RNA sequence: AUUUUAAAAUUAUUUGAAUUUUUCUUCUUAUAAUUUAAGUUGUUUCUAUACAGUACUUUCUUAACCCACUCGUCUUGAAAC
RNA sequence: CCUAUUAGCUGGUUAUUUUCGAAAGAUCUCUCAGGAUCGCUGGAGUUGAUUAAUAUAAUUUUACCAGGUAGAGAUAAUGAU
RNA sequence: AUUUCACUCAUAUUAAAUAAAAUAACUCCAAGUGGGCCAUUUUUGGUAAGCAGAACUGGCGAUGAGGGAUGCUCCUAACGC
RNA sequence: UUACCGAUACCAAGCCAUAAAAAGAAGAAAAAAUUUUUUUUUAGAAUCUUUUUAUGAGUAGAAAAUCGUGGGGU
């Protein structure tokens, strides 16, 4: 008998290993992995950790946040383990250098349009395989509406959760609890 | 029939099975409803200040970028 | 493409040659510290005062007791000490802060001051340590001097005679040398105890508590 | 590495050597002080043992001013008990 | 049955012996400022700007001040998890803490020994001693007051 | 030497004084002679016994001396009367007691066992004052004072205590108590 | 008890039987884990009936061969048998129970031309 | 199949030094070998000069020493009268 | 026949190994053989750590606080006597 | 009070000690549970109770093994082969 | 006062699994006969391969990986 913790085993949390079996994203997994073990690159280490995430941290980066986030650097080339989707709101693009996992027929004509490039990952592993002048970027990983009924109860005080209801009419959830006139609110 | 009303065995080892939770001490308090007034002042100290910076980063950029 | 090997061996022999001498200066710090203190006790005695030494400022601890039926509070120092198992021994040095850790398992344990060859022989018949990355250590036996030079080298301990050294003399590094040690794992004693639940210091037989000297035959039982 | 046996440091010479550049020596030391001859030893006991005999002087000196101080203790204590008996 | 306000402080709620009557003139001089530590103290005279029974004693860091009240943050253990809850109290009930007198004389003492130091460049530790075993000593006492004891008979 | 026979019992001559304080430079030191197991035991009634009469604790204390006091002449015997305080059941009660041995640790260990078998006390119970040699003159105890005959001299009426080896389990013909 | 052969170490040997299928005949010997709540097996009283356990795992170094160092393959025709053409050494053949009496002699007159051995050699002749 | 390496130790020669002054004294200078390094190897028998036995493997049946209450279930607590 | 009505209640609830592992407190409840809710638990995932150090700690040390239980007292008060 | 510039306050042992401290923190979904009982110490009602009611910790429950002849809770000690 | 006996606990060693870790996407070795033959092997599956260390009770409950059955594509 000994007095451990968890009986002595290191216990690690979150993902393992890739559970897609998209046999080029199996493919594009096993080369960052061995870039990963093979160079010290951090670069590397991440993004193999991110190529593995589900889809709700893989969320789409607009072209409008992509091209501010990539404004005082112009001349390196931006990574997003995500995809890259259009933006109508913006009314010019300019010469992006964007490697991404996928691009929306929209996002990837703008882009050439513009005159930048689209590349893929193993693109990116043949030309930048340390990532010199890449910057690692990625979408709202919290911006989904799901995020927007987490945390606190709604019913809780001071809580921003929604509710899940049917419809958000006046007589859905609005009467006694919401409103200091019915009893309290919130 | 007749329980047990109350006890607090047991209680004490539940709480330190996931530890007794610290409070997580942010650098930053909400001032909502603290010295009006104060805060209110201190809005406008930083308008100025912000105004005062922002007007020299403009000449800085019209200047260097004709 | 073959001066690696040279300069690497080079460094190696400069490394053994600093050990040995620095061992040697060990061996003549022990017999000149042995002879001082006996001739220091015969002019104290031969003039008419007292001579009080020093306390021993480092202890070896063996736990006594399994791990059922134990407060909290003697759970928490355990870990602390790092004595997890029912015959397992660590080095602590001493001062208020860990007397007064000691006071709350002293039921619990049995301890006591060590001396040199008592500590040289756990370090090199029960001497393993704390190998990989920081939080992944993998307990190996030391037979070699690789490991101690590659973690406690920046602190000039590349050997098993300066992790002694450290230990038996409370010196500049022992919190690190002590930690990078894993934690002893005893044998039962040869002859047995006489009753873990009694004190050392009760007239009937009995083990816990401070042993002062006598730890050393208990060690040795257990070793 | 492959995990092979662990020699005893202690009694397997090659591996205490290994890990102590300096034992080989001290034992070499230790023997060689060993091997000296009875002779000298026998024939310098006495000269060993007769520089001692102040110290032997004053360790009696020193027990005898302790047990002194014990028996004037005890006389103390019964002269107390003899003056409370009346 | 009965968890009143005030419910089980009939001690500490109450002056203690020749200390009744208000604070003196002097408390409400008290220089308090944001961020600095303080100690709740009820003082049952003032019964305005009482603080809860729980909090007489504990100590937090002001996060509020009023012209006659204080809000500090409290820690109090509930279950399984510590919280921190803002108490308001009035200035009477409140004390500027001395948790951290010793950690401020020693940042100054600290600072004028270290910059000494570095001055005629020494390596000094700095940091508390902690003190363990003591040196040998070689102590003489005169023989004329070495005291022998023996254990003692009943009576 | 005889392991079987020696007992665990030595004499420890303990000196041990309180630290100085501001208030007094030097407080009086403390000597004191105790029988125990072993030095640290010894150490451990010599704080007792500094905490019980003295108000000095450990924590307030320190140890100047501590060394092992062997006798004279561990082959010649002597008588000892040795004084005790101990506690019964029923209350607390100090008496006296003679012995005659080689050794005073020798002559305790016979007071412990006898006051073990005779009044059930155990050695938690006993605190040992005074024990001292005594002349023959002046020895009170019957036991002892037979004991102190011109020529002194008995018959073996023991029964022999042979070696295991010896000790064989079938007999040939019954022996003799007689033996002499 | 462990029984050693060679370098194969069987970790134990008179596999484990359902507790109480001794004495009741609807209770197969099949071993089923007592999940009970007063089951003596399931609490492992002493001496009666232990459950198997991981432990018992054999070295995976000689996990699957038999007793002539082989692992087995079964077989049904003589192109089941191609593989072997470069595996002779280390495994043996055996022919399927549903095989007849001619693809019986062709699978064996093939394997003895292959040197690979064979377990039931002697079947249905 | 590019650390069973290197080092360490030992032996035999070898250069210088040191010292406790030498037939196990130590420290390196070089070479050659060894293992105490760098987790068991050798010899001789037998099985046996057989083709399945009285041997060996294995299943089963019987004993013997030690141990072993009836499962499922509700229950704080079931072998439960 | 509606109707396989309803049951906060009793009984039953079917392969293996492996890993983690409780509660019998609490709040509200026509509530007391029930339920929701919190706590305790698993699974999933991210952020971190992977740098013998920071976060951190049913531990101590140093410094500083708060207390009226054991004891004590009855001539300090009150109430007894 | 905030903002910007200065200057610089141990870190090469870490602003006290110790720490298989990141086996962390956080989020999500969800199970079972919500009759407990026992031991030591404290403790209320009761003449008392293997009685009823509480406090701390450890257990039994959910757990076998060695010992206590026997024994859910005692002692040792918790469990892969 | 000694010696001894005595656990599924402790110690050393082996093996199984769990957790974590270090690391990884190409060349002849031996033996037996008689320079020539013969016998074995001569590896590279990433939820994989090699090696290392620690760890292993468990009801209710949860999960993973496995084992089977009727039928359907291939």
């Amino acid at each position: 008998g000994i007095a451990l913790k968890n009986v002595g085993r290191i216990k690690k949390h979150g993902r393992k290993h890739l559970v897609s079996k998209n046999p080029y994203l199996r493919l594009l997994v096993k080369l960052y992995n061995f870039l990963a073990r093979r160079t010290n690159a951090n670069f590397n280490k991440i993004i193999a950790k991110r190529l593995i995430m589900p889809k709700r941290y893989r969320p789409p980066l607009s072209l409008s946040k992509l091209q501010y986030h990539m404004a005082n650097h112009p001349n390196d080339i931006a990574v997003v383990v995500g995809s890259i989707t259009d933006d109508k709101r913006l009314f010019s693009l300019k010469q992006l250098k964007v490697c991404a996992l996928r691009f929306t027929e929209t996002a990837r004509k703008r882009i050439e349009d513009a005159g930048g490039e689209c590349l893929t990952f193993d693109q990116l592993a043949l030309k930048y395989p340390t990532g010199k002048k890449c910057v690692l970027l990625r979408g709202p990983t919290k911006a989904r509406t799901a995020e927007k009924h987490f945390g606190k109860a709604p019913g809780k005080p001071k809580s921003k959760a929604r509710p899940y209801v049917r419809s958000k009419g006046r007589k859905f959830e609005k009467a006694r609890g919401r409103r200091k006139s019915r009893a309290y609110k919130k | 029939a007749k329980s047990k009303n109350h006890t607090n065995h047991n209680q004490n080892r539940k709480a330190h099975k996931n530890g007794i939770k610290k409070p997580k001490k942010h650098k930053f308090m909400s001032r909502k409803g603290l010295d009006p007034n104060f805060f209110r002042n201190q809005k406008y100290c930083l308008k100025g200040i912000q105004k005062k910076k922002k007007e020299l980063k403009l000449k800085a950029k019209q200047e260097k970028n004709n | 493409a073959a001066k690696k090997i040279k300069t690497l061996k080079l460094i190696n022999k400069k490394k053994r040659n600093d050990l040995r001498q620095r061992t040697l200066r060990y061996e003549e710090e022990y017999e000149s510290e042995r002879k001082k203190i006996i001739e220091l006790k015969r002019e104290a005695r031969k003039n008419n005062c007292f001579y009080r030494e020093a306390e021993k400022k480092v202890v070896f601890v063996i736990r006594l007791k399994g791990v059922n039926k134990l407060p909290p509070k003697v759970r928490s120092v355990f870990r602390l000490l790092r004595l997890l198992q029912v015959h397992n021994g660590v080095f602590v040095k001493v001062n208020k802060a860990t007397k007064e850790m000691l006071k709350i398992v002293e039921p619990y344990v049995t301890y006591g001051y060590p001396t040199l060859s008592t500590v040289r022989k756990l370090l090199y018949k029960r001497g393993y340590v704390r190998v990989g990355k920081v939080r992944r250590y993998a307990r190996k036996k030391i037979q070699d001097n690789a490991d101690i030079s590659k973690h406690l080298g920046k602190y000039n301990v590349h050997g098993i005679e300066d992790m002694v050294y450290q230990l038996y003399t409370c010196g500049p590094v022992f919190k690190k040398v002590n930690n990078f040690l894993w934690a002893f794992k005893l044998k039962p004693p040869r002859k047995g105890f006489k009753a873990k639940r009694h004190a050392f210091n009760e007239p009937r037989p009995g083990d816990w508590g401070n042993r002062e000297a006598h730890i050393n035959e208990l060690i040795n039982r257990m070793i | 590495k492959k995990r092979l046996q662990n020699k005893n440091s202690l009694t397997n010479f090659a591996v205490r050597c290994r890990l102590n550049p300096a034992y080989k020596l001290l034992r070499s030391l230790a023997v060689l002080r060993m091997r000296k001859s009875i002779l000298e030893k026998s024939k310098n006991k006495k000269e060993k043992r007769v520089q001692k005999q102040i110290q032997k002087k004053e360790l009696q000196k020193i027990n005898h001013d302790y047990y002194k101080g014990v028996a004037k203790a005890v006389k103390k204590k019964k002269k107390r008990e003899e003056k409370k008996a009346k | 049955k009965s968890r009143g306000k005030r419910s089980g402080t009939r001690y500490k709620f109450s002056k203690k012996f020749r200390k009744h009557g208000e604070c003196t003139a002097n408390k409400y001089l008290e220089k308090l400022n944001y961020g600095d530590y303080v100690d709740i103290v009820c003082d049952s005279t003032q019964q305005k700007g009482m603080p809860f029974n729980y909090y007489h004693g504990k100590t937090g860091k002001i996060f509020h001040i009023t012209k006659r009240g204080v809000g500090v943050l409290v820690n109090k253990r509930v279950k399984h998890r510590i919280e921190q809850k803002k108490v308001c109290v009035r200035i009477e009930h409140v004390r500027k803490s001395r948790c951290n007198e010793d950690f401020l004389l020693r940042k100054i003492k600290n600072a004028e020994l270290i910059k000494e130091a570095k001055l005629k460049n020494e390596h000094i530790n700095i940091k508390r001693k902690t003190e363990g075993p003591k040196p040998a000593a070689m102590i003489k006492v005169p023989p004329s007051k070495i005291i022998t004891i023996e254990p003692l008979p009943f009576y | 030497i005889d392991n079987s026979l020696n007992t665990n019992i030595h004499q420890y001559h303990i000196v041990g004084r309180a630290i100085p304080t501001a208030k007094d430079k030097n407080p009086n030191v403390y000597r004191m002679c105790i029988f125990a197991k072993n030095d640290t035991n010894a150490k451990s009634r010599f704080w007792y016994f500094m905490k019980k009469i003295n108000k000095l604790k450990k924590s307030n204390g320190e140890l100047l001396a501590c060394e092992q006091i062997k006798e004279r002449f561990p082959l010649r015997v002597k008588n000892y009367g040795v004084l005790l305080r101990y506690d019964s059941r029923t209350g607390t009660h100090n008496m006296y007691k003679e012995f005659r041995d080689t050794t005073k640790e020798g002559a305790i260990a016979q007071l412990y066992s006898e006051m073990a078998g005779r009044h059930r006390a155990r050695a938690s119970s006993i605190n040992i004052i005074r024990i001292s040699e005594i002349s023959s003159s002046l020895v009170r105890r019957p036991h002892i004072k037979q004991l102190l005959k011109r020529r002194l001299r008995f018959p073996a009426l023991h029964l022999p205590t042979l070696q295991k080896e010896y000790r064989k389990k079938f007999a040939s013909k019954r022996p003799s108590t007689y033996r002499m | 008890a462990v029984k050693k052969v060679g370098k194969i170490i069987k970790k134990r040997t008179k596999k484990f039987t359902r507790f109480q299928s001794n004495r009741f005949m609807r209770v197969k010997p099949a071993w089923r884990k007592p999940r009970g709540i007063d089951c003596r097996v399931r609490r492992r009283y002493k001496g009666t009936n232990l459950m198997p356990s991981i432990g018992y795992g054999s070295n995976k170094k000689t996990k699957f061969l038999l007793p002539n160092n082989k692992y087995k393959y079964v077989v049904k025709n003589v192109k089941e048998m191609e593989p072997l053409i470069m595996n002779h050494t280390k495994y043996c053949v055996q022919i399927a129970h549903n095989v007849s009496s001619k693809k019986r002699k062709q699978i064996i007159e093939r394997a003895k031309q292959m040197n690979v051995s064979v377990i039931n050699a002697k079947a249905r002749l």
